[PDB]
RNA sequence: UAAGGUGGUUAUUGCGGCGGGGCUCACCUCUUCCCAUCCCGAACAGAGAAGUUAAGCCCGCUUGCGCAGAUGGUACUGCAGUUUUGUGGGAGAGUAUGUCGUCGCCUUUC
RNA sequence: CAGUGGGACGAAAAGACCCUGUGCACCUUUACUAUAGCUUAGUACUGACCUUGGAUAAAUGUUUAUCUGAGGCCUAACCUCGCUGCGGGGGACAGUGCUUGGUGGGUAGUUUGACUGGGGUGGUCGCCUCCAAAAGAGUAACGGAGGCUUCUAAAGGUUCCCUCAGUACGCUUGGUAACCGUGCGUAGAGUGCAAUGGCAUAAGGGAGCUUGACUGAGAGACAUACAGGUCGAUCAGGUACGAAAGUAGAGCAUAGUGAUCCGGUGGUUCCGCAUGGAAGGGCCAUCGCUCAAAGGAUAAAAGGUACGCCGGGGAUAACAGGCUGAUCUCCCCCAAGAGUUCAUAUCGACGGGGGGGUUUGGCACCUCGAUGUCGGCUCGUCACAUCCUGGGGCUGGAGAAGGUCCCAAGGG
RNA sequence: AAAAUCGUAAGAUGAAGUAUAGGGCCUGACACCUGCCCGGUGCUGGAAGGUUAAGAGGAGAUGUUAUCUUCGGAGAAGCAUUGAAUUGAAGCCCCAGUAAACGGCGGCCGUAACUAUAACGGUCCUAAGGUAGCGAAAUUCCUUGUCGGGUAAGUUCCGACCUG
RNA sequence: AUGGAUAAUAAUCGGGCAUAAGCAUAUUACCGAAGCUAUGGAUUUGCAAGUUUGCAAGUGGUAGGGGAGCAUUCUAACAG
RNA sequence: GAAAUAGCUCGUACUCCCCGAAAUGCAUUUAGGUGCAGCGUUAGUUAUAAAGUUAUACAGAGGUAGAGCUACUGAUUGGAUGCGGGGGCUUCACCGCCCACCAAUUCCUGACAAACUCCGAAUGCUGUAUAAUGUUCACUAACAGUGAGGGCUUGGGUGCUAAGGUCCAAGUCCGAGAGGGAAAGAACCCAGACCAUCAGCUAAGGUCCCCAAAUAUAUGCUAAGUUGAAAGAACGAGGUUUGUCU
RNA sequence: GCGUGCCUUUUGCAUAAUGAGCCUACGAGUUAACGCUGCUGGCAAGGAUAAGUACUUCAGUACGGAUCCGCAGCGAAAGCG
RNA sequence: UGAACUGAAACAUCUAAGUAGGCGGAGGAGAAGAAAACAAAAGUGAUUCCGUAAGUAGUGGCGAGCGAACGCGGAUUAGCCC
């Protein structure tokens, strides 16, 4: 049930800045469904941004 | 039979003793659970390992209902 | 001298029982406000000073429960030879016994 | 000198029985990978016309010029027969070449693990906890006990708080084992999951807010054949909680795992074969292996040999020898009884102490460049733990026949 | 122009034969007979339905750029890579047959006058639960089974029983 | 000290044999090895003199490692 | 082809001098082979040198031997209570009773444990300084062999507190080792072989002869040839010497 | 008086584990290419030539700098140094 | 036309190896030989052989292993016919 999720930054890919911020975490496909969203530090933009599960 | 399995030893025990010198990051005691508690200039890690904080001389000084409190006298 | 606050000391410092005390400590009266109960001003928080040592707290006594604990002997054991032993180390348990703490720094007091 | 053959583990054959070698050979199949042959379709040799269907192009549901799927017919390629080029039988079929799917031990190349108180059978192969382990660390057995191939978006972070299990006394259901009230209760609870250690001034439980389960990194140490593994303090950029100090780079800590190659996904003017792109590759993040025989020899793999062969082993078994008695046989010690009464004329349970090495075993110490194995025949020889003959004691011995014990190996 | 056999082929045997003939396989004179099972593996026939090769076919996508776009980017034609719909046989799945084709052919419980047994009844599972015949056997471990004969004495032998 | 059975080719303090030549304690002398020492000699390292000597420590040895050399056949020079 | 391959057996030729091991650990289609580590040789480095070895003084952590359990977990001998349940009589009423066993909790004693600990040594380990010995220590380079071990003493597991059995740990020896003693024995006791000598002193063990040295001294025991090599039982006995009580 | 041949394999052999009837002759770590260590030699921030060519009394001095190693490293790479 | 033993410490891709072997033809030599070639912003100009480049680029169950080319220095030098 425990799957591997990839939280990619959401405010990224909208500005003229090359790159993409991602976080490779684990989750449960039964206990926590519906595309978990978590605030993580974006190393490209140098600020905390909400990353949503792909 | 059904008894032929065992695991490798973790090489626990007591590192630098209570009369020897240590430095800023020397492991003092490796334990499974805090049976040697940290004192002055000595902290504990995630695995209940005792680390030194500054250079000095180790001192155990068991006290308070037979509980070892490892500390470091700076020098 | 007495009390309050705050620390060091592995309960010989603790638990219990019996008497004494209150400028400070504590109960004690209320919930408008600050604050809170998965229900309750019980606890926490605030506003006061009618009463009280009754209790908490502090003193004096108590071997009662706990805690500490010898000297001597014994077990065990390093080295040397051996059926024996000689040289050193030396417990645990138990007995006699001890303990109703001790050491600092601040404020009000005499 | 003539006769018999007990020994020289006598001579002969680098044991043919057993084990072994990532040795060989042959054979088998529902092991792997191929192939001869057989067979299906497409295509070339292979052509002319009618019927029936589909598609494209044009014009106003049909028509006209093509492609294709099928049938029928014709002879003119191609095949066959009879007379010596004809007269018949088929016919664009069959045969053949290339490309393909299925069968195919008919054939060929190979694989088929190790540990092991001989080898098979059974069991195990990686990781974690306790004992063995002899008070630093480490330390083996097919030694004694158990678990793992995970889980939590909260079972993570911070701030503020709370105290367990059990038991006694009371109370409708309710029963002293449900909830409640008052005492006693240093830990006997709980800490997801085995064990050990730890934890109440909590690592156990609750509430509020949150995502540090961040980015760039690693002073110094512990383990250490290597590959790997474990802990960790300062600094910078932005965060969560908290009034602030301060804490937070995942869980109370030890198990929850798989190297390399190859391939996939996201980011990246890093390179990109004359130049500019691209294919592709490189760097960072990450995915795919019960490779479980878990340091994984291939992407891909099972058996028989008494028809066997070669190279070695007493490193290792079967006969015999050797050490020890578990088993075997014999004796002795105590005596509850049985013997009409009376333990020991005779037997003797429940227990104990030894002698012998004749049985079945344990070990694997000499022999696998050979120590010929059961039974019977001939020839004997030795011990006495005596079957007869010989000499005695006791008797539940009237005599004769008995029972038991002692001495005795000359002959049978 | 047989099947089949040898060969790369041509060719040859079969056969200067032709179903009362020629191959493949089992059993083994003669007498009586030769039971049940098509589940599994082989063989034959069918082909409505599913899957399925090469070869045809080319919706769309990608690379390059004439040109247009202040930048970004879009991009006709040509040239190349990659290609999905559609068509596509045998075989396999499927349907039925075949055992003188390979192969297979069961248990428990209760019950009749003294005992014993069960003609009989209940129940579970199969494709079927082994018929006739024989039976201590070239097949039987217990075993030197049990009874009779042979011998003074018979682990061998003969004739019986049936717990094969 | 004594009784508590013994194994098969002829046996055992090693044998003769011993009443101590057995056992227990104490003492003295002696024997006893390639151990130690006395004499002679050779060799390896380290230290000095020189161009061999002196002193100190050594000198069992398998697998294995290092250093100095002998003989054999032939070749180049000088001398036979 | 071809001198196929052989992780296998066998063989491997002159001399002298110096040094000198291992039979262990981790992996392995691996176990009688290898790779790395451990142990060896040669050469070079640390100098106002460093490191080693033994002992002493000081200072540390431990949970073995031992001990104890009313200090937990499990087991456990004997007495005191017996709350309450099972069984006999009395009866309308497992109703009010009367009687003997298994019997909760508590107290007192006796005592067990590798996977029990309220306790807990000796030794061993680590660090500093000192005192003895001086490269024995450590580092680099090159080259190897070994990776079948075994006996004895001690602490253990398994086995039958059996094995010249087997698997570990702390030492020594053989392996690779001559000489002397036990009569002869790879390991037992003494002792580490540069040669030569018709020299002396000793170790273990012995002094009647074989066979070197005491028929030596003092005291007592044994009558069994016990014994003079090693090694024995439960259980008997009016053998003898000797101490105490009686 | 003392003294159980030799070799090989072995924890361990007089071993009754292997091998040899004896003598004479033959018989087993050699060479090439490419490297690494120890000693020695030339040159020295430089060192060395290969194939080849010329002369000559000819299987035996001069020339030949192509090229190789070292002098600067880090990074996958652009690149920096 | 064309193997296998062997190596990969097994083995099938691979190596061994286009080797051994078999068949046919020619000459003192044979083959090749005059660019539908290299190279890269600078250039060379037929083929053959020797030394470097170089154990480099690359290839490979990316395992065992296999392994060029460009450029440079030399021997020789020659171009023509449908």
């Amino acid at each position: 049930n425990r799957i591997q999720v990839i939280l990619e930054c959401t405010e990224h890919k909208t500005s003229g800045v090359p790159g993409t911020s991602r976080y490779i975490t684990t989750k449960n496909k039964k206990n926590t469904p519906d595309r978990l969203e978590i605030k993580k530090f974006n190393p490209i933009l140098k600020r905390v941004t909400v990353h949503k599960e792909i | 039979s059904k008894n032929g399995r065992e695991s490798e030893s973790k090489r626990l025990g007591v590192k630098i003793y209570g009369g020897q010198a240590a430095i800023a990051g020397n492991i003092i005691v490796r334990q499974r659970g805090s049976k040697h508690n940290p004192g002055e200039n000595v902290y504990i890690s995630k695995d209940h390992t005792l680390h030194a904080r500054v250079a000095g001389v180790v001192k155990f000084q068991k006290k308070r209902d037979n509980k070892s409190y490892v500390s470091i006298i700076p020098f």
